[PDB]
């Protein structure tokens, strides 16, 4: 119930709503209010179910601001879960808001996020358009071709993404 | 004589030598001739306080055990009281290994009563050293796990009698349960039917916010304990909270608040445990693992708010356990579901389990259809389940925002599971045939 007159159970209800939440803006509001009314503690360890690969986890946890790193952590974890569930609408929304979150941040981080864009677009064209897709729009094909032909900076490339695009 | 015997016992305890065997035999012969329980307890007490903090020795331990056995064979109520008092006074190293070395029924009962009195005095005085002594006595009683249920019942009967020291006795009993992992949890749950509940309500009314914090800690301990009859404990709690069967409205409100607090603690236990460390096992949850189906039965029986509470409980249990029991809960609810409100409950728990995990519909369909083709899943249950699926696939074929928000893809799931549905078309039960035809 709302207004539980205790900060601990209020935090528990709020993090339960955060886990239940799908809107990235609502996730941002809940987590920023939680950071406001708590100390400077990380809150992704309110749900052990959220899985992040370690290679991307190092660079996603190499952020000084606890608020921004927690926001981007929950966004990419929930979006990756939605991508596993094949929920490309909400996954696209979460990853889009993550894009505008990371555009202020490092080019390395947003380039990893652009690889996430590439993989999400591939999976969305595979499943949402169906196997009976008559013709890809080829803009993503040109994007994949250009990314594979450049391969330039020290971005940790995922072999899953490489085999998917190949 | 006594000093020489104590020195020989200490030397035998320190250095394992046979030079004190004849001295111990002579001391044992002299003690039976004296037939003095007070002298035997006095020889045992300084001897233990020396050769239990110095070093462990088999012959000295046997001699002390024989002296204590003679003292206990004699009556010696005042001797046993002074022996228990000297043991708490000198709690040095193996004092628990010395005092409980008697291993007698009457001696263990007296030690348990003395430890209960010491813990009551510790709770009254709020002293750290007294609380440590009471905890040491409780740990000594727990290692002698022969019969503590009557002592716990006597302590619970004594606590509900008072109103002033009742809160302190309850706090001391809750801390001893927090240390001993609540061995008599089923016995604790069973006795408080209505009168102990009313007495505890009066004690809590006489108590204060410290009593409220102690009650919250006891609720956390009960949630983190009671593996014996979790179903019985939850049934006792839910009828006293949602069904309003409690003798006091304040007691019912406290039960509802305790249920909410236990749910919040389990949710922090489920999620905030940590991804890198292994999770901790919850006795309540893995005891209700075997009674997951009957919880779905109560949820379909649809009480006032108990169905909501058990919906959240089933969701958190499914998140907690590693096979995740989601196919099982979904299949049971679909089997015994008959109306769109239960179907909506299924969709809501599916939403929780789909923001939690994956594979739920394929696992549920294989599990439920295997149970259908088996000897179980009677024709009314399976007719209800198939026609519930028919309603679901119809809604998902229609629906404009519902399935869009909760995309379950029942159509592709049953399209995967088409092959086994034809024998359900030829099934001799007419309702089963009709439901399969619709699906």
């Amino acid at each position: 119930y709302d207004i539980p007159a205790s900060a601990s159970v209020n935090i528990g209800q709020l993090e339960h709503q955060l886990i239940l939440s799908v809107d990235p803006w609502r996730i941002r509001q809940i987590l920023i209010e939680l950071h406001g009314m708590t100390s400077e503690r990380q809150f992704w360890t309110v749900s052990n179910k959220w899985e992040v690969p370690s290679v991307y986890s190092g660079v996603i946890l190499g952020i000084k601001d606890n608020l921004t790193r927690d926001l981007v952590y929950i966004l990419m974890a929930k979006g990756l879960h939605c991508s596993t569930v094949k929920d490309f609408s909400h996954a696209k929304q979460l990853f889009a808001a993550c894009l505008e979150l990371v555009t202020e941040f490092s080019p390395k981080l947003r380039q990893v996020m652009l690889n996430e864009m590439l993989l999400l677009d591939i999976h969305t064209h595979e499943a949402g358009t169906g196997q009976a897709g008559e013709r890809p729009p080829s803009d993503l094909i040109s994007r994949v071709r250009g990314y594979l032909e450049m391969r330039l900076p020290d971005i940790p490339l995922r072999q899953v993404i490489a085999e998917e695009c190949v | 004589m006594d000093i020489y015997v104590q020195c020989l016992s200490a030397l035998i305890g320190s250095c394992p030598d046979a030079c004190v065997d004849a001295l111990l035999d002579t001391s044992v012969q002299h003690s039976p001739h004296f037939d003095w329980v007070v002298a035997h307890i006095g020889s045992s007490f300084p001897g233990t306080i020396i050769s239990r903090v110095l070093s462990c020795g088999l012959k000295d331990f046997c001699v002390h055990g024989g002296a204590g056995g003679g003292a206990g064979s004699s009556g010696g109520s005042s001797s046993q009281t002074p022996s228990t008092d000297p043991f708490p006074g000198s709690p040095a190293i193996p004092a628990e290994k010395r005092v409980p070395k008697i291993a007698s029924v009457v001696g263990i009962l007296g030690h348990l009563a003395s430890r209960h009195g010491d813990s009551i005095r510790r709770e009254l005085l709020r002293m750290f050293h007294d609380s440590l002594a009471g905890g040491s006595g409780g740990r000594s009683g727990d290692p002698s796990l022969q019969a503590t249920v009557p002592f716990l019942l006597q302590l619970a009967v004594m606590s509900p009698a008072l109103l002033g020291t009742v809160s302190g006795e309850l706090v001391d009993c809750l801390k001893p349960p927090a240390v001993l992992s609540q061995l008599q949890q089923h016995l604790q749950g069973f006795p408080r039917e209505e009168l102990d509940n009313m007495l505890n309500l009066a004690v809590h009314l006489v108590s204060q916010a410290s009593g409220a914090g102690a009650y919250r800690l006891l609720q956390f301990l009960v949630d983190t304990a009671m593996p014996a009859s979790v179903i019985t404990t939850q049934g006792l709690a839910v009828p006293d909270t949602v069904r309003e069967a409690c003798d006091r409205l304040i007691q019912l409100l406290l039960l509802h608040l305790q249920k909410l607090v236990h749910h919040r603690g389990g949710s922090p236990g489920e999620g905030v445990l940590g991804p890198p460390p292994p999770p901790r096992l919850v006795p309540f949850l893995d005891a209700l693992k075997n009674h997951v189906g009957e919880l779905c039965g109560e949820t379909l029986r649809l009480e006032r708010k108990r169905f909501l509470w058990q919906h959240q409980l089933l969701g958190l249990l499914s998140v907690y356990t590693r096979p995740s029991c989601g196919p099982e809960a979904l299949g049971h609810l679909l089997s015994r579901a008959r109306s769109p409100e239960e179907l909506s409950l299924a969709t809501q728990l599916y939403a929780g389990l789909v923001v939690s995990l994956s594979g739920l519909l394929p696992l549920a369909f294989r599990s439920c259809l295997a149970r259908v083709h088996a000897g179980t899943l009677q024709p009314p249950f399976t007719a209800r389940f198939l026609r519930n699926l028919a309603l679901l696939v119809g809604w998902e074929q229609q629906g404009g925002e519902g399935p869009a928000a909760l995309g379950a893809h029942f159509g592709e799931s049953a399209s995967a599971h088409l092959s086994d549905l034809a024998p359900l078309l030829l099934h001799p039960e007419e309702e089963v045939a009709e439901a399969a035809a619709s699906l």
